[PDB]
């Protein structure tokens, strides 16, 4: 029977709260893809392999033949369109500075190698190792080769590392990569010297992050696994519809030269149009689920796409949306058939528990926290930011009044100093 | 213009039909058998079979002529089953067996696949899907005589049905009872064969037909029967319609590396169609790709702005069709340019084209956008000292049109 | 005695080139670790041929020379003789006439001519044809039937029309070998770059086979 | 050509319904296109095998359609959801979303309606001309670090 996860008892009282007194920085992965192998058939290739003699009896089925040429280049069209719509999100290619002082972070990882024949990062040279005709089949390029989505992978990296969120919105605006991390710490709700304070510890929580992001694509086979299912589906369609130019769908023969070798005009068209109408039910079928098989890769794309604007170009409110924990930031790195983010989020680490009070009572009038909790050690009251425990003297400053110490259930009697 | 059935095209790259050049010649290649088929042993020999014990003549190492046989005068009926008559010296055969007996006239009925009563359920039974032709005649001049020819016979009487192709002559007295027989006729004691006792005099169905049932082993295994047709020279690396042992195709013929098992005499692709063959004069291993093709993309600007035009052949390198090689494939007709500007037209891997000056079609890699460095330092900010009020449009689609069809009146009106 | 057959007694299917693939095939084949029976003449019963037989026997010293094959073997009918000794093969369909210990001393329609070693032969009667396999190797084990896999490659085909139900092997008088019946199996088997069939599965030996 | 979204909607929908009638033209291995036609040529027993070429093509032709409306059914639905999604976000609100009420800091939206579709014209705050400035993460005073509020 499957385990649904460990049981847990929260420690929940009337007065009690949790304060984490530490945290970690967690990077990591997510996998999108964001298109599939275009594909193009020519019909009558596929059903009559140029015999003439089944070309004028395939003319009297109309346009079944050029409606399904017609759904598969919309199909083709379309991946270069999904594929536009998550990379091109920069207007300009942005490249980074030639000295690397970020403040003790380290992108070396994540930035291009210039040794490489296309410029691709590390992690997406490992990323681009971990995922793997004569019948009118085709398989046509892509609009932006590999190296083309390394550029723009480049400049949404360059962007973010030296503008933060401000290339997304307008120019993009220089700034501190530490004072920008101090912007990503105060928009989770973490007092910014919090940053300046532990800037040493919080680098190297990154730095040792993005080392284990290397360790598992390296050793981890099966981690790209979303978009290796999107090749190999495409894979087993294409063979489904190869293979099924061997099957006789009740005419002597499969091979339409045995029956236009073996038989007479009057004869062969009753064989061939047997091979007619199970050769375009085979192609029918091959292109309603490509169609039926687009659209979710449409889906994929366009998600894709908004975690791009949402995650890289900008700091995210929205829970799970950008990792797990609270969301400071995100790097796209390209992958074959789509995208990788690394989501850079606080996770709280290290509680310890602590009586509290919702308000606090002096000469008569309650005093609530602006921008904190009330919280004690077991004999004294402080105020502290409710994400991190940094605990400050309770003052006239950091609370503020409103009615009397009679309405407030759970409210408690101590001194508010005034500066 | 044909391909969208429309006069007008508007700009954009588009699809049409794929490259192929006209078949050159109608190639011919049989093995140089020299010997007559030995027919003439078998439709007019002076003895025959009896019905329930059917001779079988192998026929091989020979050409024949089946159109000598289905225009003969000698033949009352000619029917064929898997192949047509009118296409039988186009072919060649691993064998041939040609099995033959009497009947009478009316029973050549049963001289069919899938048929039933005495002929065909035991003395001679054909598979269902029997690949050959049935040929018979009224033989009374030769087969009948005064007072009855006993010489021909049929099995009355069997305890099962025959198989195809299954032979038994057998003559045990059939107990058709509880009477245990023992050698000699009685009460439900019978001997197993009947005569027709062919006279004369007797009406044309009653009269005695010989028949012969000739047998096709239209098998990959080499030939040792052909039709009378004459091989052509060979051709190579040049489009031709051709013929190899019955197997028709078109195809640009080369040389190949495959190294057939002295057994293998055909190679097929995964769809089971004809990749390669073994040439019948000498042990030669063609290759049979199609002729040298790809699907055909033609690059215009609208028509409303220059009857001007690009051609790319998807996949084909340009010694095998300005001229450029694309990723995509070869590119003709298109002005191939050093600068890059935003996609105009996209060819695939980079590559796009536009109508540019004089006016040209022009191919070119794609620009990703203008460069920049962003200047970075660890104490230097960039702060804005006046904002702009920016409105922007989006269009979205939110619904479409309310079809309804009587399928019935599309139908069947 | 008895043996286990592993995966021998495969064949190449019909005379056409395939490479670089899987094929799926339906056929008489010697199922996966079948019960084969073993011999010694250093030893020759007649024995049944059910729908069709493969035979293998060990080489050193050329003891096993030929076969007859047939029902009645009295002359009432044709049966098949066959010799195959590394100087001769010679073969012939007569309505033979034997004794019940035939050997080589220390209306006949058609005729053919031409441990440190393992020789593998299949005889199979379809549709009235009846065909002939082989394959040769060095081989190490002189105890037993070898584990392992090559495919045997098409000699000759007969159309010659006999019913068969017993056959027999010939011994030189004034090695070991071996004998399986053949089931009607599907396959799936390997063909690489040059057409060789390298390996092979047998859909129906267990459920791991059949996925 | 900005309203290309909602007249390509347009378009597939008019080439889907003549595609759906030019297949009436079509034999399908029948004697003739035209059902009459077989049915004052032909008497009941031959006239019934070339009706049901007809039959099977012209049903085969109408499944074909209902089907690619059916898979266009369902963008034009994930299309209005997203429709729904910025009247809700990006009017009766302001979003913090970046780039989901067009580009730039999102101020307001209102709406325009238009034929099979929806426009939104999206109001945003873009910062135009930018000044350098040496900046620090913090001040020294009387020894205590102070930072900006
Ligand atoms: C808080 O106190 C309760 C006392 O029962 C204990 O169960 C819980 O584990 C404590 N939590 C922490 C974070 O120390
Ligand atoms: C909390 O619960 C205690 C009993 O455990 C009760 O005496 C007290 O009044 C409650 N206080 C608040 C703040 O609800
Ligand atoms: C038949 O072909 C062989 C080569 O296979 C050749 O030696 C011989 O001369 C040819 N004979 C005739 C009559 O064409
Ligand atoms: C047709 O093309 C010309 C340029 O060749 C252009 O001026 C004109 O506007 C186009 N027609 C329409 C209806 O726009
Ligand atoms: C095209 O074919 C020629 C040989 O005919 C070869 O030299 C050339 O490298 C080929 N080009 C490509 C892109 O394959
Ligand atoms: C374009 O660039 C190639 C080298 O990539 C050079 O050989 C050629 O002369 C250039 N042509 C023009 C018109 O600049
Ligand atoms: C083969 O079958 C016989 C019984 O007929 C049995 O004694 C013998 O053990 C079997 N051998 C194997 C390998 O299973
Ligand atoms: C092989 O068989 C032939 C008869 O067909 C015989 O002459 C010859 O001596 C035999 N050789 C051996 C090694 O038994
Ligand atoms: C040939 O057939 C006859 C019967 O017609 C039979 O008696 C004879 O034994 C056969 N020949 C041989 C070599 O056995
Ligand atoms: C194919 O056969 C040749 C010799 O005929 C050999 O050199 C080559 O290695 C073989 N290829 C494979 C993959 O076994
Ligand atoms: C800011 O300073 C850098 C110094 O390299 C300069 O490149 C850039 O043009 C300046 N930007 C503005 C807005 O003055």
């Amino acid at each position: 029977t499957m385990s649904l996860g460990a049981e847990n008892s929260v420690a929940y009282s009337n007065n009690s709260i949790a304060i984490p007194t530490n945290f970690t920085i967690s990077v990591t992965t997510e996998i999108l893809p964001v298109s599939m192998t275009k594909t193009s058939v020519d019909c009558t290739m596929y059903i009559c392999g140029d015999s003439t003699e089944c070309s004028n009896l395939l003319l009297q089925y109309g346009s079944f033949c050029t409606q399904l040429n017609r759904a598969l280049t919309g199909i083709a069209v379309e991946q270069d369109k999904n594929t536009q719509e998550v990379f091109a999100q920069v207007k300009q290619i942005y490249k980074t500075p030639p000295i690397k002082d970020f403040g003790g972070f380290n992108f070396s990882q994540i930035l291009p190698d210039p040794s490489k024949p296309s410029k691709r990062s590390f992690i997406e040279d490992l990323l681009f190792n971990k995922v793997t005709k004569f019948n009118g089949l085709t398989v046509l390029p892509p609009l932006l080769t590999d190296e083309m989505i390394a550029q723009y992978t480049s400049a949404l990296l360059a962007g973010t590392i030296t503008s933060g969120w401000t290339f997304g919105a307008g120019a993009a605006l220089q700034i501190p990569f530490a004072m920008q991390m101090a912007y990503r710490f105060n928009g989770i709700g973490v007092t910014q010297n919090v940053l300046y304070e532990n800037q040493k510890l919080i680098a190297n929580q990154f730095n040792s992050a993005i080392g284990k992001i290397q360790d598992s694509l390296s050793s981890t086979a099966s981690a790209l696994g979303k978009l290796q299912d999107v090749v190999n589906q495409n894979a087993q369609a294409l063979n489904t519809l190869v293979k099924q130019l061997s099957s006789n769908f009740g005419a002597i023969s499969s091979v339409l030269n045995d029956i236009l070798s073996r038989l007479d005009k009057v004869e062969a068209e009753v064989q061939i149009d047997r091979l007619i109408t199970g050769r375009l039910q085979s192609l029918q079928t091959y292109v309603t689920q490509q169609l039926i098989r687009a659209a979710e890769i449409r889906a994929s794309a366009n998600l894709a796409a908004t975690k791009m604007s949402e995650c890289v170009l900008g700091q995210s409110k929205r829970v799970d949306f950008c990792g797990k924990g609270y969301h400071l930031m995100s790097f796209p790195q390209s992958a074959p058939h789509g995208v990788v983010f690394l989501h850079v989020t606080y996770v709280p680490a290290q509680e310890k528990n602590f009586t509290t009070a919702p308000a606090i009572c002096h000469d008569g009038k309650a005093h609530f926290p602006r921008e904190g909790v009330f919280v004690s050690n077991g004999t004294h009251w402080f105020v502290t930011q409710r994400n991190f425990y940094e605990p400050q003297i309770i003052t006239t400053d950091n609370t503020f009044v409103s009615g009397n110490c009679d309405v407030v259930i759970g409210i408690v009697n101590n001194t508010v100093y005034d500066p | 213009k044909c391909t969208l059935k429309s006069f007008t095209v508007e700009k954009g790259i588009y699809q049409t039909s794929n490259f192929r050049v006209q078949p050159t010649e109608s190639i011919v290649r049989f093995p140089n058998i020299t010997n007559l088929c030995p027919f003439g042993e078998v439709f007019n020999a002076t003895r025959f079979a009896s019905v329930y014990a059917w001779n079988r003549k192998r026929i091989s190492n020979c050409v024949a002529d089946y159109s000598v046989l289905y225009n003969s005068a000698s033949f009352s009926t000619f029917k064929c089953y898997g192949v047509s008559p009118t296409k039988l010296n186009d072919l060649c055969f691993t064998n041939v067996y040609a099995d033959s007996f009497v009947i009478r006239g009316d029973e050549v009925r049963q001289i069919a696949p899938g048929q039933t009563g005495k002929i065909a359920d035991y003395n001679y039974k054909l598979p269902d899907d029997f690949t050959g032709c049935v040929i018979a005649w009224n033989s009374n001049n030769l087969d009948s005589k005064v007072g009855g020819n006993y010489n021909y016979l049929f099995r009355l009487f069997r305890k099962s049905n025959l198989k195809p192709f299954e032979r038994d002559i057998s003559t045990e007295i059939y107990q058709a009872g509880s009477t245990p027989c023992n050698g000699v006729e009685g009460f439900n004691c019978y001997f197993p064969l009947q005569s027709y006792g062919f006279q004369p005099t007797n009406g044309v169905g009653y009269q005695p037909y010989r028949v012969v049932v000739l047998s096709f082993e239209l098998l990959h295994a080499p030939a040792t029967v052909c039709g009378p047709k004459k091989s052509t020279n060979l051709v190579k690396n040049k489009c031709v319609n051709f013929n190899f042992n019955g197997l028709t195709g078109t195809g640009v013929l080369t040389e190949s590396n495959k190294k057939f098992l002295p057994f293998q005499q055909f190679g097929r692709d995964i769809a089971d169609t004809t990749d390669a063959v073994r040439d019948p004069q000498t042990l030669e291993i063609l290759d049979i790709t199609p002729c040298s093709f790809g699907g055909v993309s033609v690059i215009t600007p609208g028509t409303n702005t220059s009857n001007q035009v690009a051609v790319l052949y998807q996949g084909v390198n340009c010694t095998e069709v300005n001229v450029f090689q694309t990723r995509a494939g070869c590119l003709i007709g298109a002005e191939h340019v050093n600068n890059s500007y935003e996609c105009d037209i996209p060819i695939g891997a980079g590559i796009c084209a536009s109508y540019q000056t004089s006016q040209s079609v022009i191919a070119y890699t794609m620009s990703l956008g203008a460069e920049n460095s962003v200047a970075y330092s660890n104490n230097s900010i960039a702060i804005p000292t006046n904002f702009t009020i920016s409105v922007t449009t989006e269009i979205l689609p939110v619904s479409m049109t309310k079809t309804s069809v009587d399928c019935t009146m599309y139908i069947c009106g | 005695a008895y043996t286990n057959s592993f995966t021998r007694g495969v064949y190449y299917p019909d005379k056409v080139f395939r490479s670089s693939v899987l094929h799926s095939t339906q056929d008489l084949f010697l199922p996966f670790f079948s019960n084969v029976t073993w011999f010694h003449a250093i030893d020759n019963p007649v024995l049944p041929f059910n729908d069709g037989v493969y035979f293998a026997s060990t080489e050193k010293s050329n003891i096993i020379r030929g076969w007859i094959f047939g029902t009645t073997l009295d002359s009432k009918t044709q049966s098949l003789l066959i010799v195959n000794n590394a100087t001769n093969v010679v073969i012939k369909v007569c309505e033979f006439q034997f004794c019940n210990d035939p050997f080589l001393g220390v209306n006949c329609t058609f005729e053919y001519v031409s441990f440190k070693n393992l020789r593998e032969f299949v005889f199979k009667n379809i549709d009235g044809y009846f065909k002939i396999y082989s394959k040769h190797t060095p081989i190490n084990l002189v105890r037993d039937l070898p584990q392992g896999f090559s495919a045997l490659e098409p000699l000759v085909d007969l159309p010659i029309g006999i019913n068969i139900t017993r056959f027999q092997t010939l011994l030189a008088l004034h090695a070991a070998y071996y004998v399986g019946y053949l089931q009607p199996r599907t396959f799936l088997l390997k063909y690489n770059e040059n057409g060789t069939i390298t390996d092979a599965v047998d859909c129906a030996l267990d459920p791991l086979s059949e996925t």
